[PDB]
Order: C-alpha cells, then structure tokens, then sequence
C-alpha cells in the first residue's frame, strides 16, 4: 500500500536549474519521454543530467536517484568466492610472486606507504609464458587473498554476436569497477582480444580490434582510470598489440618461465 | 500469501537488487521498475538475469 | 580410463588415502573406429553421474562469440549435475572443418578454443566434472588444449 | 516414408524454419526432440552441392544415433550427387549402415518413368514413349 | 493592454481544444461508413463528420479523426517528413560555380542532365529521347563533389533535396526505407525536384549474400531506392545525383545505367586545373611580391582541390609563425612541401565503378 | 461484423491512370522471356480450362532474375499494360514496416484482394527484401520479416488450383533467395534474364532507335557487332547519350559520330584483361 | 480586464501543470494549424497549436504538449544524446603545456591550429586564409598524444568534447551517425568548442569492397564523421583534434587536407626528451641530486614517454622495495632493467 | 478445467482481467507440421518412381 511502484527513467535535460522552477526531461525507457518536476523529497542537486532516475506512474515525478544500468552478464564477471589457492601453492616463482604482489596487493593493503613519497604504483600487470606454468594459479591466489573487488574477465568472453556489444562490455566493466574504492579485473587469456591491430583487405578482426581499443581508451585515455589496477595473463604475449603492450596499460611485466 | 501475489503474477527479469526488499526488475515489454521485494520471496534465489 | 572416470566415483578413499586428486582430464586417441566412442560408450553405461555428449563440430556456430557461448554454457550445465562427465567427441572436427556458416573464421575457432581452455583449467573453481575427449587427429589439436 | 507410416522430416539446415525446430538453435540435435514425438522418423537431408554442412548435420545425427539415443526407429537418410566427395568420417564403415546408388534411367528405366509421367496428361493413342525414351540419352527422370 | 487580453482569451479558447489522431483512409465502405488505419496504429470502422466533403476521402488520403469517437473530423494533405523538411530546407551556403576550379566539362555534365531537360523538355523531345535523371560524380577525395553539389544548389533555380545517405539510416525497423520513399513522394509532388545523396556508399553498398540482419536492413532500404530510381512507377521531372569517393563498393544495380544514367569522375585536378584551385583559393590572401603559381603546380603533383586550399592556408600559417602580416611565395613553398610530405600517409583512391 | 473482402487493404489496384505506358513492341529482343512469361501468367488467365484440359498445372507464380537492366521490371510493365485482369505493384521493401504485424497483414491483404478481384497479377518487385535465406532470431528487422516471408508462403500455398491469380516476383540477386520460396506450388517457373546476346544487342538496337530522329550514316552494326556484353540499360543509355550529344549541338538529328561519342562515354570499359593470359 | 486576465492565467497554471508528454513538431499546416508526433508513437493534429506560437516552430522541434489533449504547452530545447552529452568534460584537465617534454614543435603545431584561429581570429581575417580545419595526431604508443589532448583541454576555455572511436560504434544502425552529428551539432551549440576523438582507427579503418560480409554499420558512421568534418555544410566554427596509433589503417577519405589539414607526427622521445620527461615525472618524487638524467636517457634508447614515466615509477618501487626515502641513480639505472621487459636469460657466457 | 488436459504447448483463452485459463482452445500447427510445409517436400509413392 505505502510503497509505490516507481518506472525507471533516465534523466535528459534540466531546464531552468538555477531557478525555483526546474523542469526534468525524463525519457521512462520504452514507454514515452516526459517534462516532470522533482518530488519534494528529493533535493534538486541529487538528480544529474543522463542519470537514471526513478518516477511515479501518476505524475512521472522524479522521486529517486539509480545506480546506472550494468549487464547481468557483467556483475557475474565479479569474483565472489575467492579461489581455494593461497600463495604457498605456487613454487619457483618468488620474484615474480613479490613482483606481482607489490603493484596488485600491497598498494591497496597499505597505500600509507606510497602516498607519502609521491609514489603512484603501477597499475597494470601482464602474466606471460608457456601453458601450465602459473599465471592463472597465481591470478587466484591473488583472488583469494585480496580484499577488494576482483573482477575475472576472460577474453572469449568479450566477444560478442553484434558490432560494438563487446566494447560496451567493456565500458560497463570499468564503470561498475570505478563504483568501488579500489577494485582489481583480471583478464585471462587477454590474446583473445587483445590481438595487434592489423589491415588485411577485408573486416578482419575489425569488432575484436574495436573492443580491444576500448579496452585500451579505457586504461589509459583522456579521462582518469581510476583505482582500478588490472592484471592480464597469456600464453601469447608476442600476439599483444603494442599499444595494449605499453607501460601505463600493462606496466609490469612478470614472465612465468619455466622453472629451474 | 495468495492474495498478496494476487493472479495474474506476471514474469519479470530481476535486472537488479537495488536493497534487500528493493530491486529494478524489467517486465516482458522491456520497461523497467523499481519494485519492492515482498517478505515470502525467497531472496536467497534472486540473481541478475 | 576407470582410473579417471569411474573409479574416484566408486571408491573415492584410495584417492583420498593417497593424497592426490584424480587425474583431471582424459584424451582418447588412435585411428578411425578404433573403439574411442565406444569406450565412452561403456563408460557411459556404468556412471552414476550425469553425461554430457557434445561432437566437435557442434561447437562451430553461425555468429560471433555464440561458439564461446555455447562451451560456456556447456560447462555450466555440467556444473548444475554434479557429478558429471564431458564427453567432448570429435574435438579436433572443431578446427579441422570449415564452414562458411561460421561468421568469424579461423580467429573465432580460435577464440572458441580459448573458452574451452579456461573452461578445463582455468579460474573459475570447478566441481565434480569430468571431461573425455576423442579424436582421430590429435596433432591438429591446440597442445595448450591437452597440456 | 509414406508407405512405412514414418513421420519424413527434411533437414535443408535453412533459418527460416528454425522457430519451428526449437528457439535455441545451437545445435542442430535440437530437432531430435520434435524427431522423438513422432517416431518412427526419417530424418532426411539433401547435399545440393567451405565444408559441406549437410555433411556436418549427418555426423552429429549420426554420431547421436549410434549408442546415446533412446529412442529407436529413428532413421536418418542422405541424398548426395557423388560419393568420392564424402568426408572420411562418413565413409568409415559402420556410420553409413546402406549405400544406394542412384544412376540416371536407362532406355528402360527411361521409358517407366516416361508413362508414369505421360500418365498425367490427356494423350493421344499410340504415343510411341519407347522412341522418345530412345531419344533422350543419359537423361534423368 | 487590450491586446494582451485578446492573447490571454486566445490562448484560453485553444485550451479547450483537443489534438485529433491522423489517420489515414483506407476504404469508404458506406456512405456514413469509413476504414481508416492509424498511422502507427490499428485499422478502424469510422464515421465520418456530415459537414465534410466525402469525396476528397479517397483511398490514401491522410485524415484527423476525433480523438473519442475516431469520426473522420478532416483530411489533409500529404504529410512532408520532418527529414524531409530539413534535407529541402537545407541551406548549401551560396556556392558559384566561379569557386570550382578545373571542373568546367563535369560542370557541363552535371547541368545537361539536371539543368536543362527541366527548362527545355521539348529540346530533348524533338531527339526522341528521354532525359538521364541520375548521375554519380565519382573520384579521390575533395576533388569537389560536395562542391559542385554545393553550387549545384546554390545556383540552379529548382526544388533541391540535400541528404547524407548514412543520415537517413534508423534503427527502427523500416523506417530507413520509409524515409526513402518519403523523399521521392515529396520529389514527385514537388516536381521538378533534385535528390543529391552524399556519400551514397553508407548504404548504396554492394548486397551482402551472408551479411548480418543490420546488412539486411541497409539493403532493403538501398533496393527500395532502386525501386524509386527506375523502378515500377517512372520518376518524372526528378533528378537523382550521388556522391562517393569509393564507387566499387556500390552495388551493381545503383550503378546501372537505367538509374545512375551518368558517372562523371570528378578527377584529381591536372596541372591546369591545379592552376586554377590555387588562383581561386589564394585570391582573398594578402601578398607582396611575385607569386609564382607555376612552382606551386609542379610541385602540387597528385593533389586535391582540399589539398591546394591546405597550401594556401599553410602558407598563410607560415605568414603568422614569421609575425607577418602578409605571404610570400616562399610562404608557398614552404606550404606546398609540407603538404606533400603529409599526402605520404593516405591510401589509395584510384577507385572506378565497375 | 463481417467486412467485404475487397475492403481493409492498404495496397490498391492499378487504375487506369497509372497503366504503363510500356507496349510490348517498345520492349526488344526478349522473345523468349515474353513467351514464357505469356504462357505462365497471361495465358493462364484467360485459358485455364485449356491448362486443365491438356493436363498442365499452371505454374502459381513466376520467379524472373537476372543481372541488373535486362528488362525485368519493363516486362512486368508490359503486363500490366496489356492485361485484362487487376494488376498489383508493390515492392519487398513496402512490406516491412514498423508496427509489428502490419507486414504480413498488408501481404494477407495484397492476395485477399487479388483472390477477390480474380484474375489478377502480383507483382513483387526486389523480391529479396522478404526473401532472403538468413534470419537472425534476436532482431526485430529478422524476425518481422521472417513473419511475412511465413505469411506469404502460407497464401500461396492457401491458393488452390481453381482461384486465378498469378504472382510474379522479379529480383537481380536470386542467389540470395530462400530456397522455400522457389518450392512447387509456390515459384514453379524461374525465368531468367540474361544478358542480350548479339542478336538481342541488334534487336533492342533497332527498337530503342527506331523512336528518333537518326541520319542513314549511323549504321547500328558497327556497335553491336562489338564484342562488349552490355545489358538493354546500356543500350538505352548508349541511345540516350547519343541523342544528348545531338541535344548539345543544337541538332535535331543523330549523326554517327553522336553515336560512336555515346557508345564510347556508356561503356567505358577498364581493359581488366592482360594479353599475356591468352 | 485586469481581474478577468489574472483567472485566465490562473486557468492556463491548472491547465498547464506537470507532467508534459515530449513530442516532435512534424508539420505546420494552415487550415496555424500543427502537426506533431509524440514520444509514445503517436501522430496527432492540433487545429490550434496552443501556448506557443506558430512561428516559434519549425518541423522537427521538441516541445512539451499536455498530457491529454496533446496541445502544445511549450517548445523544450534540443534534445542530445545523454551520452553525447556526457562526453563532454566540465573538469578541466590540470594539465600544462610544460608538462610535455620534447614535442615543442608538436606542442606549437596543434596550438596554432586549434587555439590560435579561436583566440587570435584577427590573424587569419587580415591575411584572407582559413584557418587550418581538424588536427590529426598520429605516432607510436606512449609518444603523448592524449596527454597533449588533455593539456589542450587544460589551457582552453572552449568547450571540449572528449570522445574515443568505441564509443561510436553502437549495435543499431544509424546509432553511431546519430551519435557523431548530436555531438557535432552540441558543439556547434556551445561554439568555440574542441571535439577529441581519441583511438580514431576504432571508426576510421578504411572501407573495403566485399561479397559475403563487413563492417559497413561502422563505415556508415566513419561517413557521417566525415560529412560532419567537410560535408554539404561547412562548419567551420568547431575544432576538430583526433589521436591515433596507426594511420596506416585510416580511410583515405579521412586522411584528406579538407578534414584533417595538419597530421602532426609525434615521434621517439630523443635523448634530451628522454630526460626531460624522466625530470616532469620526477616532480613530486624525493629524488637525490646526484641522479644523472642524461645518462638515463642515454641508457634508454627506443623508449617512448610511457616507458620513460614508467622507469620513474619503477625506481620508487624499487626504492620503496629497499626501504630507502630517498630515489639514487641506482634505482633509475636498475628501474631502467624493469621497464625494458627484457626477457630472463643467462648470458653470462658474453665476453 | 482439469489441470491433467492442459498440456504444454497448448492453446487456452484466459480471462479479461484475471488471466484465469477458463478453456483449452483447439490445438495449434504442430511445429513439425509448420515446419514441413514450408520445407514442402512432394509427397510421393513406391508407385511413381520407375526403373
Ligand atoms: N609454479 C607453480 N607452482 C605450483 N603448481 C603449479 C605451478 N605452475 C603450475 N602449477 C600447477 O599446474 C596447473 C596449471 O594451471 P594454471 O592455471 O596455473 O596454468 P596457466 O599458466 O594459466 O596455463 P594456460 O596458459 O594454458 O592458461 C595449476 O593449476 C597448478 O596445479
Ligand atoms: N576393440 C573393439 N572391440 C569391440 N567392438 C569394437 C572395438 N572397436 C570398435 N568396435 C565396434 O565398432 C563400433 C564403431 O566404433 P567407434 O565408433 O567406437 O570408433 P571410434 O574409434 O570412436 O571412431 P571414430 O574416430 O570414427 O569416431 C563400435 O560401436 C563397436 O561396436
Ligand atoms: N575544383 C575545385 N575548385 C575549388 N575548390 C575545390 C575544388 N575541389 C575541391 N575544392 C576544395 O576542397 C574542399 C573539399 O571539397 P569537397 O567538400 O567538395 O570534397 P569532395 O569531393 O566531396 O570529397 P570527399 O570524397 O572527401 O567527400 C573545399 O574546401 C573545396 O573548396
Ligand atoms: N530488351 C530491351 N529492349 C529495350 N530496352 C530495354 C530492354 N531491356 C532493358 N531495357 C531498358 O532497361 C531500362 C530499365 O531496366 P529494367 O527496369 O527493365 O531492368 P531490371 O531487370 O528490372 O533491373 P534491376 O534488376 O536493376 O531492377 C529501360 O529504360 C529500357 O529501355
Ligand atoms: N613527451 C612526453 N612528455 C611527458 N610525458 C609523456 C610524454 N609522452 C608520454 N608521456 C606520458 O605517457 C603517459 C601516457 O601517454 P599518452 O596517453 O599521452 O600516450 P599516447 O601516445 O596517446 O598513447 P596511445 O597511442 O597508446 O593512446 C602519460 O602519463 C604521459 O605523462
Ligand atoms: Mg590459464
Ligand atoms: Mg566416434
Ligand atoms: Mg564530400
Ligand atoms: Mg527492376
Ligand atoms: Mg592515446
């Protein structure tokens, strides 16, 4: 009885905001678009150009504020059983543990120690060599240990059925990962898509190579990352496109050799 | 219970949990709401999709 | 192929006892009509856990990413019955055959098979499943496919 | 199929029929379960003549069918124009379980197929099909 | 004030009035009795209001029925799409023919088939044969077909329709062939009328045999084109001209003599035509000193008209990094170089129809 | 309430107005296309007692393909001028519209119309925009026309052997056509127009120059003995731009040199073929 | 009249109230009269237009009509993408043109074309020249193109509109045309505006002729771009500036000197550029005064900015690793080792 | 209505305002059906094939 139904719309235009007056243009997704006003329980600095806001179905009024709208198929890329796989499970490889370990880890567990010094930490860490030797066992350790959201991307995963599906995955990612204080995305098998650019006559791999350089805008691009600090493991790193290959993209890069 | 489901109950896709009791669900038409997720719903079976 | 498939089913303690999981994945190989499918057949026959079968081929699809897809779904099937045995038949009819249904070429193949990688060994924790492939041409298998 | 009252169901691969074979469409075993609902069946397929697809539908078909299908009087049958282009895997013995050639009529086949077909239109008495049969060599029917 | 009374009344009498749904006339079933079909919407059995003519109600005719009772309350004439309105009112910027250099025999071209058969039909009747209504101007990028489209526009006194082809492209189901075949029913009651279609390669692309459902799409919308260009109905008195810079990606049928009558290739300008350009874009810039526009052809081998209206603003830019006020012709020079050095990076544009 | 048949059909007839004026004289050098054409849709509209009496089933409809500007769409116009029975133009593109269900209504109401106003021709033209072989189950565009690609073999096959309607369906790509349409019953008699062969090329030649005013110096057989393999659209266009070249020397009469000017300005062949291959 | 006016408006405020349904003015008819289409699909006919005049509209507008009666109540004003309108930046990027090393020359060619024609148009009008139209930045990754990007945005008060080629590439057709002239057309709106369009090989990969299949949805937008940049109507009132890694896979058509006048290189940071960018990202670091920044840049050869930023990043890791509060030459020298990426090997048998 | 008849893939009319199932309605195409007839294969016999 009490709690109304309220139809998610998305906010257009704010005509008139600096007045008493402020008429929202609302576009209530496939039903219609509308001009309301804000109900009196919200203040007019909490609704935003673009944002989806959420309205009566009698006069439309903008009643509350909501999160932006994410793929399913995205919010269950987030980790949220940590992997059963601790760090004392992966053996001849302590400096690339330590390396791994000091860009995706420590930075979060004790920032205290790097804003003191001017110091920013590298934010991205590409896990390369010959199947079988690690890398995806040393990604769930790091799953398993870290205490912020971790997000597990594989790359067969970003390929999509339309044009620009796969690059929109990839916007929707890091937006919900910029929801977080810090956040951690792992992207296995990264040479599924992350495959130089190249022009061979016809389309080829032209969709793969958009989502790649979506990817790519979004780690190191006009606007800010963030604190996202992303790790990609591969068996294929020579495939890489340098620009993918570059440091404030992949900053480090731990090689899984075989072992001694 | 049945008169608080009422008939008929239409089929939805849970697009999200906004809260515990609250959550952004489309209908089969495409159009979203905000609907609010009554006590007998067996919350731990709720997931996107 | 009890040892991987039927036995840790029937009499998990000696696996227990001796302190290793049971062996991962199985591959049978050899020349046509062999007995592969055969051996999956048997296998099939006195299993007490759910069996999946899929042919090579299947996994080919008419548009982007539906290839990735379908082996994710596969294995998430697999998941839902546990215990559960993959019988990937076939597997190598995935790259040695080309169809012009297949939107994305060899690339997508490719991609398909990279699913099927973290599919058999990957991140995600797996539960009580089983995979059996058969093929009659194992070396044109990916070999990070079979490490 | 008509004559053994088994339900002929042909698998031309096309989409337009898809809707009706199921909204998954993954894989073509899809249409086993409509298959099953009206067994006996006669899963037919016709190679018009990349990889040959109805070739591909005929070893997923028969691959179900060796051991992993409940169901019986489930048959499948192909129709192709040459039997040299077949994939190895079809031509391992034990999957195709009857090769039947068809080869194009001869005089005498010709001249059946002729009444049999002359049979639906008002003809004059003393046709001499047998001479027209003479006149059409390596024809098909 | 009085008249602000008559306003405010005016405005409170049109309060009362209600929108009324347009329709459209299907079929008159008796004399009381009409089919009219929404235009996004349901067919409806209608009255129709007795003060009305009922014979202007032919099948077709767009109406406004009452909102309640759905009775026909008027017809009115064909609707003109929005993009309809935009692309005839749309202003090409008042190009001469003076500002295209090098381009007079394809001038000449484009003007026999647009100009002329529409002020002397007869000329080309007494011949026995019917003026072409399509042309494609083809050729490397700015060359000058938007140009000459532009002044095209500007100078030929006739009804124009200026589009995009990849402006027309929606995504609701449909809607891109509609908005074609809008535009040739406004061309046709606005005779005579001129269609150009910029870039026509956004959807005049060749038909994919296994492309994808928005390729199906595209391509529906391109062969209901080619159904207006020559199809059942014969266009009269409208005049088709598309512009493309990569003409063997168009489909065969687009490129078919029976719509695209002419191809005129709009070519890189030759060294008299680079003359010509570079006379018509450094006419307006301030200098001192011999300038030897020769130097600047020779040295302007395989350049666009785009490319010698970059030498000139170069030159002009080298002006200003020198602090003056004025260009030389070693301004030019330098100008003419640099832009020789950037045309290293672009692809190849020799593209013909096939 | 039950309405008439004939009412509640957004297509219309072909008035008398908007007849083509195309003649089958003033098409040239389709005999071959004209008789079968005649025989599958003309020739059973006015003797179908004859068809039945022989043993023949007339074909339902009739699939004419070919490359681009072979005298498709003019045949269709010739029919339609010269027929006794109730013609239907519409285009595949017409049927897809956005209101869902309004596709295969309009098909349901093109062929209640035809059946009602028996006989009757449809013609379809660009039949591949309802027609094409790949559907894509997640798009609307796919699935609407999937729905009226249905509705339209569902009304020809709903049409028996007694209602006398026949529907044409003309297209340049019909290898991207369904096969289902071409099924018996529905496209039993597939028509092709192909390029004009060297007597075509003079036919068209002659019937396209015989409307202007040429000089006795131009001599046809110096352009179709030319080995180009050109479409009637070209020889039109050839025509044309001789008569344009007249046209711009204030002439009212086509010399030779028009001709030879028009011949070499159509064509405008690349060579695509080097000597040494042969 | 006085009393009689007031009840009128009166009436007009309960007749006007919120909510209004968003429509679009299709047609103005005469027997004064409007034709519109509203947001919910439906074409109506208004014998009276209502509380706006006739004249005030043209086909096309958006206004708000009355829920019911579907009477124009008022026009609204144009209607953008949300996401081309949020790809407009209000932050300001706190870059500086001092924080670029060694692309002088780059830094001056993007200025003069992009900042001078807005500020100092007396420049060009005097000298009769139009000022040069698009900037194209291309080179190798890390070079600075979008850090040259972000200080353009710093040190401009235009409007500038941030933008990457994925995000014009949309699942239906006519999305991404509709996207690129909706933010062309905003920044027409808000002139004199800077539109960047960063990753252009995402929509600029040169079109190509095909039987089977292709991409032409994003060729279709990379065409409304390119009518947008120098099409039928010339806008020359919106600076143009794009980044790219490849020019290589650009369309022709892009490249041409009517779109993107000037193709700016930006090249391997030479050795004195390899140290002045070590020095810009060693500002807010504790660096010792004996680290030697020539040697450094000697010691980094093929290195482009990102991996010169990334051998200070990697030296106060180091330093952190070691505990030291002060960054020595070592740690550049051995943060030098990291950046390169070589690959582990024993080659202690060399020499 | 019996619960036991109203089998899946069946066509049934339901209330206005309850959507209460208030009749089985006659079976619609059976999807094999559809799909044959559009497929239309000639129907043929031992009778009609020769040699
Ligand atoms: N350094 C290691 N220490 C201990 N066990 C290891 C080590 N490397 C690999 N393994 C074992 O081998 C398995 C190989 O799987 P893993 O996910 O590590 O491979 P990967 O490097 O990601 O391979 P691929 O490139 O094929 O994805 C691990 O699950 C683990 O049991
Ligand atoms: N060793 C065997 N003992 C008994 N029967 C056998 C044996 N090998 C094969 N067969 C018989 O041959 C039939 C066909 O062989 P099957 O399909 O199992 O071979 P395969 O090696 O899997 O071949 P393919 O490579 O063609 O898939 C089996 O159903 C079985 O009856
Ligand atoms: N012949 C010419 N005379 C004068 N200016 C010319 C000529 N050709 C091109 N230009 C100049 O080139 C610029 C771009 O020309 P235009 O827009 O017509 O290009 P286009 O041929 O349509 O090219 P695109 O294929 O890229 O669309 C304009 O500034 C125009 O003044
Ligand atoms: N046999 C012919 N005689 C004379 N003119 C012909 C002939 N064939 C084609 N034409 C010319 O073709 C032109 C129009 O082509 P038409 O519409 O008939 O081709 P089409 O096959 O329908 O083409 P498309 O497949 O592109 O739709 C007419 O102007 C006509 O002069
Ligand atoms: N010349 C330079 N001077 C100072 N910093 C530089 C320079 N070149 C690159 N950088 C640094 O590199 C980082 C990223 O550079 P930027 O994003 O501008 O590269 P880019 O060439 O645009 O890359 P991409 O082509 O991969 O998009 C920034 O932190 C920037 O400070
Ligand atoms: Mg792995
Ligand atoms: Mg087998
Ligand atoms: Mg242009
Ligand atoms: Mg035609
Ligand atoms: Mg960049």
């Amino acid at each position: 009885q009490s709690e109304q139904p309220l139809q998610v719309a998305r906010c257009t235009k704010i005509i008139n905001a600096d007045s008493e007056d402020p008429k929202y243009i609302i576009n209530v997704k496939q039903f219609a678009k509308f001009v309301v006003d804000l109900s009196d329980q919200v203040a007019p600095t909490d609704i935003e150009e673009g944002m989806r806001v959420g309205v009566d179905r009698n006069k439309y009024q903008i009643h509350i504020p909501l999160p932006p709208k994410i793929d399913p198929t995205v919010t269950m890329m987030q980790v949220e059983e940590k992997p059963d796989v601790t760090y004392s499970d992966v053996g001849g490889c302590k400096e690339q543990i330590e390396k791994l370990r000091e860009v995706v880890e420590t930075p979060l567990l004790h920032p205290e120690r790097f804003v003191n010094l001017g110091i920013e930490p590298p934010k991205g860490v590409l896990l390369f060599g010959p199947p079988g030797t690690g890398k995806t066992l040393c990604a769930r350790a790091v799953a398993n240990r870290t205490d912020a959201c971790f997000i597990r991307v594989i790359g067969s995963e970003l390929v999509q059925k339309y044009v620009g599906e796969g690059a929109r995955m990839v916007r929707e990612l890091f937006e919900m990962a910029r929801t977080k204080k810090a956040c951690l995305i792992f992207f296995d098998e990264i040479d599924a898509i992350g495959g130089a650019r190249f022009d061979d006559g016809a389309g080829g791999d032209n969709e793969v190579q958009r989502t790649m350089l979506e990817l790519i805008n979004q780690l190191d691009g006009f606007d800010p990352r963030g604190n996202i600090k992303v790790l990609m493991a591969t068996n294929r790193p020579d495939t890489l496109d340098p620009a993918l290959m570059r440091p404030g993209r992949l900053d480090r890069k731990i090689e899984f050799s075989l072992p001694d | 219970v049945d008169d608080l489901r009422g008939t008929p109950m239409s089929v939805g896709t849970l697009e999200e949990i906004i809260d515990d009791n609250h959550a952004i669900v489309s209908t089969s038409v495409g159009s979203e709401h905000y609907v609010s997720i009554l006590s007998f719903v067996d919350k731990d079976l709720l997931e996107p999709g | 192929i009890k040892e991987s498939v039927e036995l840790p089913l029937t009499h998990p303690e000696y696996y227990e006892e001796m302190g290793i999981k049971p062996p991962k994945g199985v591959i049978l190989y050899g020349p046509p009509g062999t007995g592969k499918t055969l051996l999956a057949k048997a296998v099939a026959n006195q299993t007490s856990a759910t069996f999946l079968r899929v042919v090579g081929s299947e996994l080919i699809q008419k548009y982007l990413g539906d290839g990735p897809k379908l082996v994710r779904e596969l294995f998430r099937v697999a998941e839902e019955h546990a215990p559960s045995i993959v019988f990937i038949d076939e597997i190598d009819a995935i790259g040695t055959k080309r169809y012009d249904s297949n939107s994305g070429g060899e690339r997508e193949i490719q991609r398909t098979m990279l699913e099927l990688l973290n599919q058999l060994d990957g991140f995600d924790s797996r539960g009580d499943v089983k995979v059996i492939m058969a093929t009659n041409r194992i070396e044109t298998l990916d070999p990070a496919l079979i490490r | 199929a008509h004559h053994t009252d088994c339900t002929f169901i042909r698998v031309s691969g096309s989409e337009l029929v898809q809707k009706f074979i199921g909204e998954g469409a993954r894989m073509v075993r899809e249409l086993f379960v409509m298959a099953r609902e009206h067994a006996p069946s006669i899963i037919f397929m016709d190679e018009i003549d990349g990889d040959s697809e109805v070739q591909r539908t005929m070893l997923e078909l028969l691959n179900q069918l060796d051991g992993f299908e409940a169901t019986k009087n489930i048959k499948v049958i192909m129709a192709t124009n040459r039997i040299d282009i077949l994939d190895s895997a079809l031509l391992r013995p034990g999957r195709i379980d009857r090769k039947i050639e068809f080869p194009p009529p001869n005089e005498e086949a010709r001249l059946d197929i002729l009444k049999i077909h002359s049979r639906k239109m008002n003809l004059t008495r003393g046709i001499n099909l047998r001479k027209i049969a003479e006149l059409m060599p390596g024809a098909s029917g | 004030l009085t008249k602000q009374y008559e306003k405010s009344e005016n405005d409170l009498k049109a309060l009362q009035s209600v929108g009324q749904i347009v329709g459209e006339v299907l079929k008159q079933l008796t004399e009381e009795k009409f089919i009219v079909k929404a235009t996004n919407g349901p067919r409806y059995v209608v009255g129709c209001r007795r003060q009305l003519d009922k014979s202007k109600l032919k099948p077709g005719t767009r109406v406004a029925l009452d909102m309640t009772t759905l009775t026909i309350m008027r017809y009115l004439p064909r609707e003109v799409d929005p993009l309809v309105y935009n692309m005839s009112h749309e202003d090409p910027g008042n190009v001469s023919y003076s500002e295209i250099g090098g381009l007079s025999e394809q001038i000449r071209e484009l003007r026999e088939v647009i100009e002329l058969p529409l002020t002397n039909p007869e000329l080309f009747q007494r011949v026995g044969i019917i003026p072409p209504k399509g042309c494609l101007l083809y050729g490397p990028p700015g060359t000058g077909k938007t140009l000459l489209a532009r002044a095209v526009a500007s100078q030929l006194d006739c009804n124009f329709l200026k589009v995009v082809s990849s402006s027309i492209v929606d995504k609701y189901i449909g809607e891109s062939a509609r908005l074609i075949r809008e535009m040739f029913n406004y061309a046709r009651d606005h005779q005579p009328c001129i269609i150009f279609m910029d870039e026509i390669d956004a959807i005049g692309g060749r038909r994919f045999s296994e492309g994808t459902s928005a390729d199906r799409e595209i391509q529906r919308t391109l062969m209901e084109l080619l159904n207006q260009m020559d199809g059942f109905d014969t266009l009269h008195r409208v005049k088709m001209i598309m512009a493309t810079n990569r003409p063997d990606t168009l489909d065969p049928a687009l490129l078919r003599p029976g719509r695209l009558d002419r191809k005129i290739h709009i070519d890189l300008p030759n060294e008299q035509a680079r003359l010509d350009i570079l006379k018509i874009h450094a006419g307006p810039i301030t200098k001192h000193g011999e300038i030897d526009y020769e130097a600047i052809v020779k040295l302007s081998d395989g350049f666009n008209g785009a490319d010698l209206r970059n030498v000139c603003t170069e030159a002009g830019m080298f002006a200003i990094r020198a602090d003056h006020d004025f260009v030389v012709q070693e301004d030019f020079m330098k100008a003419v170089r640099k832009v020789a050095d950037s045309k290293k990076l672009e692809s190849k544009l020799d593209y013909k129809p096939v | 309430d039950v309405l008439p048949p004939e009412a509640d059909s957004s297509i219309m007839m072909l008035t008398s107005d908007q007849k083509p004026d195309v003649m089958y004289a003033d098409i040239g050098g389709m005999d071959i296309q004209k008789q079968e054409v005649r025989e599958a849709v003309e020739l059973p509209l006015t003797h179908f007692e004859l068809y039945k009496q022989i043993g023949i089933d007339p074909p339902r409809g009739v699939l004419m393909y070919g490359p681009p500007g072979c005298g498709k769409t003019m045949l269709a116009k010739a029919v339609a001028h010269h027929t006794t029975a109730a013609f239907i133009r519409v285009v595949g593109s017409e049927f897809v519209q956005k209101y869902l269900g309004e596709g295969p209504r309009m098909v349901r109401d093109v062929f209640r119309l035809a059946k009602e106003n028996a006989p009757a021709i449809i013609f379809i033209d660009e039949i591949d925009a309802i027609a094409t072989k790949r559907f894509d189950a997640q798009t609307g565009a796919d699935r609407e026309v999937q729905r009226i690609l249905l509705e339209l073999l569902n009304q020809m096959d709903g049409f028996d052997q007694n209602v006398n309607v026949k529907v044409i369906m003309a297209t340049n790509r019909a290898d991207t056509l369904d096969p289902a349409l071409l099924r018996p019953g529905r496209l039993d008699r597939k028509i092709e127009f192909p390029l004009p062969d060297r007597r075509q090329k003079r036919l068209i030649f002659s019937t396209i120059t015989s409307k202007m005013n040429l000089s006795e110096e131009v001599d046809l057989e110096d352009y179709v003995a030319r080995p180009d393999k050109i479409s009637g659209a070209d020889i039109n266009s050839i025509c044309q731009e001789s008569g344009m070249l007249a046209v711009r020397e204030n002439r009212y009469i086509v010399l030779a040199k028009d001709f030879e000017k028009a011949y070499k300005t159509v064509i405008k062949k690349d060579e695509q073929e080097h000597e040494f291959y042969k | 009249m006085k009393d009689k006016i007031k009840e009128n408006s009166e009436k007009i405020k309960v007749n006007k109230t919120l909510p209004y349904l968003v429509s679009n003015v299709i047609e103005l008819l005469d027997v004064k009269c409007a034709v519109i289409k509203t947001s919910t699909r439906q074409t109506y006919f208004l014998p009276v237009i209502g509380l706006v005049d006739a004249e005030k509209l043209k086909p096309g507008d958006l206004v708000g009509v009355n829920k019911d009666s579907y009477l124009i109540l008022e026009t609204l004003p144009t209607e953008y993408d949300s996401r081309v309108k949020a790809m407009e930046v209000d932050e300001r990027p706190t870059e500086q043109y001092s924080d670029i090393g060694g692309l002088d020359k780059q830094i001056q060619e993007l200025v003069e074309a992009i900042v001078l024609p807005m500020n100092h148009k007396e420049k060009f009008e005097n000298l009769g020249i139009q000022p040069p139209k698009g900037v194209l930045m291309y080179g190798p990754p890390g070079t600075g193109k979008t850090l040259l990007a972000r200080a353009c945005a710093a040190q401009t008060k235009a409007t500038f509109l941030k933008l990457a080629g994925p995000q014009l590439v949309q699942m239906f057709i006519g999305d991404g045309a509709k996207l690129v002239r909706d933010a062309f057309a905003l920044a027409k709106e808000k002139a004199p505006s800077i539109i960047f369009i960063d990753e252009l090989d995402a929509i600029g990969t040169k079109r190509f002729d095909s039987e089977k299949a292709g991409d032409r949805e994003v060729q279709r937008t990379m065409l409304e771009l390119l009518n947008q940049l120098d099409g039928f109507q010339p806008n020359t009132q919106v600076k143009v500036i794009a980044a790219t890694n490849r020019v290589d896979i650009l369309d022709p058509a892009l490249l041409r000197s009517g779109r993107l006048d000037r193709k700016i290189e930006f090249p391997m940071p030479n050795e004195e550029a390899r140290a002045r960018i070590m020095q810009i990202h060693s500002r807010k670091m504790n660096v010792s005064p004996d680290v030697n920044y020539e040697e450094l840049a000697r010691c980094t050869d093929d290195f482009n900015g990102a991996q010169c930023k990334a051998v200070c990043v990697e030296a106060g890791m180091i330093a952190l690793r070691r505990g030291a509060t002060e960054l020595t030459h070592e740690d550049y020298m051995e943060g030098i080792l990291e950046v390169q990426a070589k690959k582990k090997a024993n080659l202690q048998y060399y020499a | 209505i019996d619960i036991n008849d109203v089998t899946p893939n069946c066509r049934v009319a339901l209330r206005n305002d309850s959507y209460t199932l208030h009749k089985i309605l006659p079976n619609k195409v059976d999807p094999l059906v559809s799909l044959m007839m559009v497929e239309k294969v000639p129907d043929s016999t031992y009778e009609m094939i020769g040699g």
